[PDB]
């Protein structure tokens, strides 16, 4: 009936003077729009009917046509930003803040959907919607005491558009808004739905993508145990965004990332140091190089947990941005550490993978290799064992791709590469 | 996962 409809066919029956003849016009777009391949958004955009819809959004009388046209407009503001703002300018922000409250479930829903959408196009359309005022119904559909009496798919996408209130930068949404959001998003990040969990995840992990006082602002909600145990989960769809934020708030104060090692993160980092997945590595990876970066009773808690010996076993074998992290890590872990610390670093065998690397043709994984290098050095000179690194690092080869880093065109890894064999070989 | 469209 309302199938493989022309957009001339839809145009004819949406400027009829026939409700009936609109909705099933409109139907016949929302099926248009919603088929697989290249929905003709950029027609029906033409054709002028983005105003028609958002007046059908206001037909309280008519259900029908309102989810229909709902239907319609979320797809098209699924698109390019062009076809979003095609949407926003046709008055859709507050026709759908209004349909929030609607009766029925599959309206309020669609009006979700779209503004999630609207919202996702970023910063700009992100805070539109929150000036007009879309965060105090939305959060009202989740005030309820239990989620779980909840439809799944309606929960689903009221967490997935709440995160995206909650993300892009260059600004960062307000902060009031933040602070509205963050309980229910803490009672989301306690639901058992895997994609309200990560979607969760996702909405704390843009929000500690910042300065430190936005990192402080979810912290003091005291989500962090519950973003370790996410950390320990089986879904990847929910250990990547728990993992991000985790690196995210230990890229922040001391007692931040000492917040972060309290709930007990260390000891997931075993199996994120050797996850199958490339992007867990690096960034369980950048999460350690970031926690090496603390205070010395942090690298002790890191060497506690046996974390060394991994970071040894990232630098022999991984992915080489994987390896330019723990790198990075190393560097950080010799330059805070103590000399007792650097020297149990030594001794899990850090020098021959770390000299292995001094190969690649990078120029800032050089740079760090060989500050390491030279701080480890300084160490031993504390200890008057200096010749036994030197022996150690000319045994693996290592003085040889040192003095080859003495003929660099980077005038930092030149003066290193030749301050190092001056002072010690 | 920016925008979605319903199919």
């Amino acid at each position: 009936g309302t199938v493989n409809w022309s957009v001339e066919d839809i145009v004819k029956g949406i400027n009829s003077n026939n409700l009936e003849s609109q909705l099933q016009a409109t139907q016949a777009a929302r099926k248009l729009l919603s088929r697989e391949k290249q929905p003709p958004i950029d027609n029906i955009i033409r054709a002028g009917l983005i105003p028609k819809f958002v007046s059908f959004l206001g037909k309280t009388d008519c259900s029908p046509i309102q989810f229909e046209s709902a239907w319609a407009l979320t797809n098209i503001a699924s698109g390019t930003s062009e076809q979003t703002k095609a949407v926003v300018d046709g008055g859709a922000i507050p026709a759908f803040i209004s349909l929030l409250a609607s009766p029925h479930a599959h309206i309020s829903e669609q009006a979700v959907w779209a503004l999630g959408n609207i919202a996702g196009d970023g910063s700009a359309f992100r805070d539109l919607v929150i000036k007009h005022g879309a965060i105090d119904p939305l959060l009202a559909l989740l005030a309820v005491p239990d989620l779980s009496t909840l439809a799944c798919g309606y929960l689903r996408n009221l967490t997935w558009t709440l995160s995206n209130l909650c993300r892009n930068k260059n600004p960062a949404p307000p902060l009031d808004a933040v602070e509205q959001i963050l309980p229910t998003l803490v009672r989301l990040l306690h639901h058992n739905d895997p994609e309200v969990l990560a979607d969760s995840c996702w909405a704390i992990s843009y929000l500690t993508d910042g300065p430190n006082e936005r990192i402080e602002m979810v912290v003091k909600k005291g989500v962090v145990p519950q973003l370790v145990k996410l950390l320990g989960a089986t879904e990847l769809p929910i250990v990547t965004p728990a993992l991000r934020a985790i690196g995210n708030i230990v890229t922040g104060t001391d007692e931040q990332t000492q917040k972060v090692i309290d709930a007990g993160a260390l000891a997931v980092f075993p199996s994120l140091l050797t996850n199958p997945k490339t992007n867990i590595q690096k960034e369980a990876t950048w999460t350690m190089s970031n926690i090496t970066a603390g205070r010395q009773d942090q690298i002790q808690q890191v060497v506690n947990h046996g974390l060394v010996p991994f970071l040894v076993g990232v630098l022999s074998k991984a992915d080489f941005k994987t390896q330019k992290e723990a790198a990075w890590a190393i560097t950080n872990y010799t330059s805070g550490g103590t000399v007792e610390q650097i020297v149990y670093l030594v001794h899990c065998g850090i020098i021959e993978p770390l000299m292995n690397l001094l190969s690649a043709k990078d120029t800032k994984i050089i740079q760090v290799i060989l500050d390491a290098i030279s701080n480890i050095f300084q160490a031993a000179e504390k200890l008057g064992e200096t010749e036994k690194l030197s022996i150690m690092i000319e045994e693996c080869g290592g003085l040889d791709k040192i003095e080859a880093l003495q003929r660099h065109e980077n005038e930092s890894v030149y003066k290193a590469s030749l301050n190092l064999i001056e002072k010690y070989f | 996962p920016t925008k979605k469209l319903r199919y």
